[PDB]
Parts: C-alpha cells; structure tokens; sequence
C-alpha cells in the first residue's frame, strides 16, 4: 500500500490540474460571452440615442 | 509380549505421518497465500500507473 500510495500521489497531481482547466475554461466561457453581448448593446443604444 | 500393546503402537505411528502431511500443506498454503499477496500488490500498482 505504501507504493500504490506513492503512484496515487501523482495521480492526484494530475487530476489536479485537469479539475483546474475544467473549472476555468467554463468560467472564462460563460463571462466572455456576456461581456460581448453586453458590448453589442451598448454600442447599439449609443446609435438608438443618436 | 502383548498384543494390545503392540496395537496401541501402531495408532502412534499412524498419527505420526498425519503431522509431516498436514505440515507440508501448511507449507503449501502459506507460500499460496503469499504469491496471491505479491500478484494482487503489483496488479494494484499497475492500475494507478495505468
């Protein structure tokens, strides 16, 4: 157990970083997307005013 | 000079032969025990490797 432990440990550095890249690729999806729409609108209701 | 005595003789030496082959199984199912241990240790660590 102590050498399955040993390989588990690096394992556990590698789902490490995957969790990582899974948790900010949906974050950094889910705001870009919406600082862009909200740029669309407010470049329309610059025209809309006008 | 009896018969009887030489009977309960033999039962001594029928029992004797009992001891040298339960002890060779003994023997036997230790060291069995021993490499199911060794094959599912390094089977374990495969898996986390893999």
């Amino acid at each position: 157990q102590s050498e399955a432990e040993k390989a588990r440990k690096e394992l556990l550095e590698l789902e490490a970083l995957s969790m990582a890249v899974e948790s900010t690729g949906t974050a950094k999806a889910e705001a870009e997307s919406r600082a862009e729409a909200a740029r669309i609108e407010g470049e329309g209701s610059v025209l809309q005013a006008k | 000079v009896d018969q009887r005595t030489r009977d309960a003789l033999q039962r001594s030496v029928q029992l004797a032969i009992e001891i040298t082959t339960n002890s060779q199984e003994a023997a036997a199912k230790h060291e069995a025990q021993r490499l199911e241990q060794e094959a599912r240790g390094r089977l374990e660590r495969q898996k986390i490797l893999d």
